[PDB]
DNA sequence: CTAGTTGATCTCATATCAGGAGAAGGAGCAGAGCGAATAC
RNA sequence: AUCGAGAGGA
DNA sequence: GTATTCGCTCTGCTCCTTCTCCCATCCTCTCGATATGAGATCAACTAG
């Protein structure tokens, strides 16, 4: 549930934030989101 | 080509069971798989069926 | 002359010995013919089936009729204990005909394969067992035969058999089968046979299964919803109308009347496990072997054929007059010797069957034991000597009791000299037993035959009867009737393991059936 | 010669994310080069 | 006995 | 009759994608999981 932004030196995004989601009572595994920024209109 | 029985040992085990190898169990499918696509075969069997 | 269709004609001399049934039977085969079909000359055991075959035969190749001129080269596989009773019925109805035994017995003494090409090239009949065609299937389909007739051809039932792929090989659309009961276990059966004569009508073995078997067998069980019941009858009656015109099934019901046969009983004693059999039978059931087999651990087989021998005597564990098979340790046997003491103090021939080689020499024995005057037959004897011990018991009546097993003492053979018939012990296939009991009630019985068949009460066998009689109901839902009785005394589960003791159509008539059979 | 007994063997039948690196293929574009094809 | 796993040693 | 193009092909050039391979040596221990008979055929007798 917390927001990591991350740098692949190697990878098609300058930059991507992920969060793993998960509703606090265990009722679910945690489910992961991405929000990416393409590489170098 | 079925390999001999050494290179497939059965290895005893603590008592009578005996265990076969893993090589074994795979002919075990390919036979039994064999021989039943066989008798589809030579019987009337759907074309995606013996496919 | 009697004058058929096209071209057919069968002797006037042949023609008038054949009763209505049987010609019209000849009639039926001929219509096959002209149709390139082939077809299950379904007439119960003791109809007379190898006559109405030679009787077409002998009008085929009499006629003339247009590779073959007239008749072919003809093979009919047929159990090896009637090879030779083939033999003679041809010999006596059709001498004209080469009739040629493919077997160890034979005639031949040179190499099989030069009998084959002479029967070949000769246009003979050649006559054949079901092991010879499995082991020369190489050479039995290289030459182009004209018919294929199957005695027995119940053999075929297994599809997956190597002697039905063997059989299923001969290019001539001309296949027939003789067996009086052609549908024993289920209808898988039915398909392997309808797969041999005509491999189209009924379709791949899976279509089949789905269409018929599941629906029409879900529905005999005693659970069956009535929705269900009904789709098992309409899924029946779309099977009967299906193989109507390739199956001839005549009963001793509307030939009886017409053949002067005698008087007909089918009482099923239920006999009484004695207390040494009692005790044996309860020990197993309580033993350990029996609750692994209840939990899936072990095949069920060793429990099932230990429980029928103890039923058919204790023989597991063989307890002077102390010897191996004594008769007094089983009930069975018991009642086998009040019966036989009876028939014989009323100067009557008894039929004593066993589906067990080993309760046969049991029997051997006890009857030793008496001063029965006995002849045996099994599995063992030579082939060579089974048509000749027939004869032997079916020409002097000195000769009492004549012990069988049924696989080989059913199956075709003529002992019409029996009168009484006891079936010891019950089979699994109810259809090894019908044959069984027909061996004594065929054209040719003078005396009036009742058939006896014995089962323990409480055990086993009753069980064993319950299945059988289950497999009956399945096979008359398709081959007498659709309006089958569903089968309620027992739900046939893993359970028989206890004892229980007691003590030009106008588019409307189609139309109309059409909505008749998708309203059912 | 010649049938009957003895073993082996086969069939059949009985239910119920925090790798990486390199080589091989296919893709799309880019152009070169030559045949035909209008056309001055 | 085989397989897998784990913990360790240099 | 030669310009001039021009359509069409022939590579060929980067590149992206796939895929397949590899990832120290040796040694010790513990611990968990992992049918049965009948009938037919044939061949050896086993004697007549
Ligand atoms: N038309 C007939 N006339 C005289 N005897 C007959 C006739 N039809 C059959 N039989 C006799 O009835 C017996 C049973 O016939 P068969 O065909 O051998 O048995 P199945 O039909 O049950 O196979 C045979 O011994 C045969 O001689
Ligand atoms: F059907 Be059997 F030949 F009596
Ligand atoms: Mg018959």
């Amino acid at each position: 549930n917390t927001v990591y932004v991350f740098a692949k030196k190697d990878s098609k995004y300058a930059y991507t934030g992920e969060c793993r989601s998960c509703l606090e009572n265990s009722s679910r595994p945690t489910s992961t989101i991405w929000v990416s920024m393409l590489a170098r209109a | 080509p079925v390999p001999p029985l050494s290179v497939r040992p059965a290895v005893v085990m603590q008592g009578s069971a005996r265990n076969q190898d893993d090589l074994t169990h795979k002919l075990a499918d390919i036979v039994k798989i064999n021989n039943q696509l066989r008798r589809n075969e030579q019987n009337g069997a759907a074309a995606h069926v013996i496919a | 002359d009697a004058e058929f269709d096209e071209g057919f004609k069968v002797p006037g001399f042949l023609f008038k010995k054949l009763f209505k049934y049987q010609q019209t039977g000849v009639r039926w085969l001929w219509e096959l013919h002209c149709q390139q079909a082939g077809g299950i000359l379904g007439d119960e055991m003791g109809l007379g089936k190898t006559i109405q075959i030679i009787a077409f035969l002998a009008g085929l190749s009499y006629s003339k009729i247009r590779r073959f001129e007239g008749l072919g080269p003809t093979v009919i596989v047929c159990p090896t204990t009637v090879m030779h009773q083939w033999v003679k019925e041809f010999h006596t109805w059709w001498p004209p005909f080469r009739v040629a035994i493919l077997h160890e017995t034979g005639s031949y003494t040179h190499k099989k394969e030069k009998l084959i090409r002479d029967v070949a090239h000769c246009h003979g009949i050649l006559i054949t067992s079901y092991s010879y065609i499995r082991l020369m299937q190489d050479d039995i389909s290289r030459y182009d035969w004209h018919y294929v007739i199957l005695d027995e051809g119940h053999k075929i039932r297994n599809p997956n058999a190597a002697v039905t792929l063997a059989c299923k090989q001969f290019r001539t659309p001309h296949r027939i089968i003789l067996s009086g009961s052609p549908m024993q276990n289920n209808l898988r059966e039915l398909w392997s046979l309808f797969d041999f004569i005509f491999p189209g009508k009924l379709g791949t073995l899976p279509v089949f299964m789905e269409q018929f078997s599941v629906p029409i067998t879900m529905g005999g069980y005693s659970n069956a919803s009535p929705v269900q019941v009904k789709t098992a009858y309409k899924c029946a009656c779309v099977l009967r109308d299906t193989i109507n015109p390739y199956l001839l099934r005549r009963m001793k019901s509307d030939v009886k009347m017409s053949l002067s046969l005698p008087d007909k009983n089918e009482q099923v004693l239920f006999c009484r496990l004695t207390d040494e059999q009692h005790k044996v039978y309860q020990n197993f059931v309580d033993s350990k072997e029996v609750y692994r087999i209840l939990n899936g651990e072990m095949q069920i087989f060793s429990g099932l054929i230990a429980l029928r021998k103890i039923c058919n005597h204790p023989d597991l564990f063989s307890g002077e007059e102390d010897q191996f098979g004594y008769w007094k340790r089983s009930g069975k046997m018991i009642v086998v010797e009040s019966l036989l003491k009876i028939w014989h103090k009323q100067g009557q021939r008894v039929l004593l069957f066993s589906q067990s080689r080993q309760m046969l020499d049991i029997l051997e024995v006890f009857l030793r034991a008496q001063k029965y005057t006995y002849l045996k037959m099994d599995g063992t004897t030579t082939i060579a000597s089974r048509q000749p011990l027939i004869t032997r018991y079916n020409e002097d009546t000195s000769i009492f009791v004549f012990l069988l097993t049924t696989r080989v003492g059913g199956l075709g053979v003529n002992l019409t000299g029996a009168n009484r018939v006891v079936i010891y012990d019950p089979d699994w296939n109810p259809s090894t037993d019908t044959q069984a009991r027909e061996r004594a009630w065929r054209i040719g019985q003078k005396k009036q035959v009742t058939v006896y068949r014995l089962l323990t009460a409480g055990t086993i066998e009753e069980k064993i009867y319950h299945r059988q009689i289950f497999k009956q109901f399945l096979t008359n839902r398709v081959l007498k009737d659709p309006k089958q009785r569903r089968f309620f005394k027992s739900n046939d589960l893993y359970e028989l393991f206890t004892l229980t003791s007691p003590d030009p159509l106008a588019s409307s008539s189609l139309l109309a059936k059409m909505r008749a059979r998708n309203h059912l």
